[PDB]
Order: structure tokens, then C-alpha cells, then sequence
């Protein structure tokens, strides 16, 4: 078997999760130009036939809280599972509007032996967040 | 017949390793816009990970940061793709 | 215009 | 311009954070898998293509075999990191 | 769209096979990595690659060689390939007498550093830890 | 005989 079935009834859920206004005791900035991603990846998503869910502005328990609580959904009937991540970041961490929570505490929900409706499917994260303080200057070629 | 627990995981980074990622203020992230442009065009077509090759070719060559601060002027941006699938992904 | 995340 | 990090490839043979795994008689895992499915598939398949063969070859077709409980039944999957910006093909 | 693969040479193909290391290093040898390296050999000359196999390296002559291959005119070459068989941890790669930062490796290849691999795939495989997780599986 | 790297 070379290709994913994804024939199911549903192609699954797609979880956007949008932090733009973050508390001021972290000192992060509000992402400007946030909610047009937002709107676009669910307009995309829609046309692929996932369920989108839009959550905004998350604190760190929130979106643990959620992920753990889709993650022991029944996913029997659906072929995926999709998560979008849009937020500041660190290597390894997404912030919530009141800190960081380490990636890997998010996705180890959805590990094959943790959520056996979708061992066996496409698990995809999409992250738009820094992965630390570098600059690419580029190359003219 | 066991498999990994690690395995059918794939993380669509906007960034490589240890760099910023970049956002417009008016248009949205620079891997976003390309994303959903790039599914919008190819989902019905193209395998995931071509698509996803289509949106590094997009953030490397149309994209370079502009900024009043010179610091942060004329940057690059290339996305990362981690896939531990196993399989090949059409979205159709 | 442009912004670092 | 492009970004200096572009057009990198990483096959890396096991996940973050984890052990990999290697034969004392017929090699690695993830090499073993890597240079059957080039033999098999470097005349068909786009190198993103073949890299997934491996890892499910990798992911269902070992399990490890030890004298130590602790080492036994344990399972791999490789990691491909692509900030490639195109197709990658090894025939014309 | 799909990378140029057709200059006259398809490029050069790097082995460094790490098998003994030095006893400071307190690990093991890596039985079963000379087959390895064999395999990888023949996989790539049928590729048409120009492969090179070095073995049993200190980190220092790692970086030299990395530092020499980078500095080589890869100009009539589609690609680069660097393959790398030894013990590992998170970002680092042994050299038989201690560790060896990926990054380091790599940076010689970034694209304002090796002018002639500008646009072109450079590909690195490495078989090595990556950490002391064990991966129990699922039925 | 399987063993890590």
C-alpha cells in the first residue's frame, strides 16, 4: 500500500489554532496579519472537505486542553487529522498568549499508541512560528 | 505487525531550524499565503510533499523581508518539511 | 510592514 | 536571491530524540532499507518519493531483536527533512 | 519544476564510516557499518556519482575534509551527497575521538559558502542516534 | 545482532 486511504466519510478535522493578541507581561507583539491567514487556511481546508475549527487566542492550558480533548475524540470515519499552528515561537516551543508550551507535548497526543482511531493515518502540523532568532541574508544567484 | 508510534507525522514548518519566520502585516505569513495558494492550485493533482516542495520554491523566490529597521531588511525565508509518513498523501 | 514570529 | 539554507536535503535514519538502529551482520536499518529502494526505484520515483518507501519500509519491516528486555520489540521510523525548492529525479 | 540533472557530472557522493572509536570516547564498535558503507558505494556508482569512502575519522579531520569538499569547483556537478555512519545525539554527529555539531558540517555548504552548489540539491544522510529514546511501537 | 547507534 503506496498512498494513504483517504476515502473515509470524512477527510478528518482541521484544528487552526490563531494566537494574535498576546498578554503584555510576555512582552510578544501582536501578529499583525494573522487573521488573514487564518481566514485563508480555512476557506482552503473547506474546499478540501475537512472540518475546520478556528480557535483564537489560546492561553498555554487552552490549547493543551484542546488538543487533548480532540485527540480523544472518535476519529473511526475519518482518513486525517490536521492541526495549524500560528503563533510566536522558540526551536521546539509555540507560545500561548500567556507562554510557551513545547511542541512536543502537543503532538505526542496524536503518537499511534495514544490515539488509535488515527494509527495508521496522515497526522499533519502545519506551524507558522519563529524556531529561533537567525536571519537568512540570502544568496544573488 | 507493529509500527512506530512516531510514524504517519508530518510537520510542515514555516522555517528552518533556529530561524525567524517572517509575517506581513496586510497579506499574512509568507508560508501561509503560499500554502494555500499552492493547494489551492495543485491539491487535486499533485502528492503532498510535491506540494509542499512548490511552496519552499515560493517562500525562497518571491518573498524578501522589507524593513525600516536595516537589521531586519532584505531577508530570506525557506520553509522546513519533517515527514515521518509512510505512505504517499493525495488530497482527492 | 514585514514582521518576524 | 535565495536563502542560504535552501535547497538542503537531511535523511536523517531515526526520529528526534531517538536511538537508531543497525545490524551487526546486515548494516543499518534505515542504510539497508535506503540503498534497496534506490535499487529498486531510482529509475521511477522522485527522490521525496523513494525516501517515503524507506521509511515504510524501515517502519514495518524491522523490529529489533535483543537478549536485553529493555532493547527488545523496539520499532524506527526515519526522518526526512526537505528544504529542497525542487523535484529531485536520478533518471533523464 | 524539477532540479537540473544533467551537467556532465551527477557530483561527488562523501562516505565517512565511523567504526572504532577512541576508548575516551567509551562506545562501542559499530559492527555491521563496513556493509553498510559497501552498499552505499555501489548504490551510488550506479547512480553515476564519484564516491569517495573514508573511514574511521576524527572530528577534526571531518571538518577539514568537509572544509576541503566545499571548497572544490563543483561546477559541472548536479548535486552533492554526504553520507555520514557513525554514533550520534541530538544535532551531532561522533567523530571516533568525540562529538561534531551537525551544523557545522553543513554550514560549509550553505549557498553564499559554496558558490559552485548554488542552487543545486545537496543531500545529507545520516545514520546515527539521535537521543536514548526507544520507540515501543504500536500493533 | 541488533544494536544502537
Amino acid at each position: 500500500d503506496n498512498s494513504y486511504k483517504m476515502d473515509y466519510p470524512e477527510m478528518g478535522l482541521c484544528i487552526i489554532i490563531n494566537n494574535k493578541n498576546f498578554h503584555k507581561s510576555t512582552g510578544m507583539t501582536s501578529r499583525s496579519g494573522t487573521d488573514v491567514d487564518a481566514a485563508n487556511l480555512r476557506e482552503t481546508f473547506r474546499n478540501l472537505k475537512y472540518e475546520v475549527r478556528n480557535k483564537n487566542d489560546l492561553t498555554r492550558e487552552e490549547i493543551v486542553e484542546l488538543m487533548r480533548d480532540v485527540s480523544k475524540e472518535d476519529h473511526s470515519k475519518r482518513s486525517s487529522f490536521v492541526c495549524v499552528l500560528l503563533s510566536h515561537g522558540e526551536e521546539g516551543i509555540i507560545f500561548g498568549t500567556n507562554g510557551p508550551v513545547d511542541l512536543k507535548k502537543i503532538t505526542n497526543f496524536f503518537r499511534g499508541d495514544r490515539c488509535r482511531s488515527l494509527t495508521g493515518k496522515p497526522k499533519l502540523f502545519i506551524i507558522q512560528a519563529c524556531r529561533g532568532t537567525e536571519l537568512d541574508c540570502g544568496i544573488e544567484t | 505487525h507493529k509500527i512506530p508510534v512516531e510514524a504517519d507525522f508530518l510537520y510542515a514548518y514555516s522555517t528552518a531550524p533556529g530561524y525567524y519566520s517572517w509575517r506581513n502585516s496586510k497579506d499574512g505569513s509568507w508560508f501561509i499565503q503560499s500554502l494555500c495558494a499552492m493547494l489551492k492550485q495543485y491539491a487535486d493533482k499533485l502528492e503532498f510533499m510535491h506540494i509542499l516542495t512548490r511552496v519552499n520554491r515560493k517562500v525562497a523566490t518571491e518573498f524578501e523581508s522589507f524593513s525600516f529597521d536595516a537589521t531586519f531588511h532584505a531577508k530570506k525565508q525557506i520553509p522546513c518539511i519533517v515527514s515521518m509518513l509512510t505512505k504517499e498523501l493525495y488530497f482527492y | 510592514v514585514d514582521a518576524v514570529d
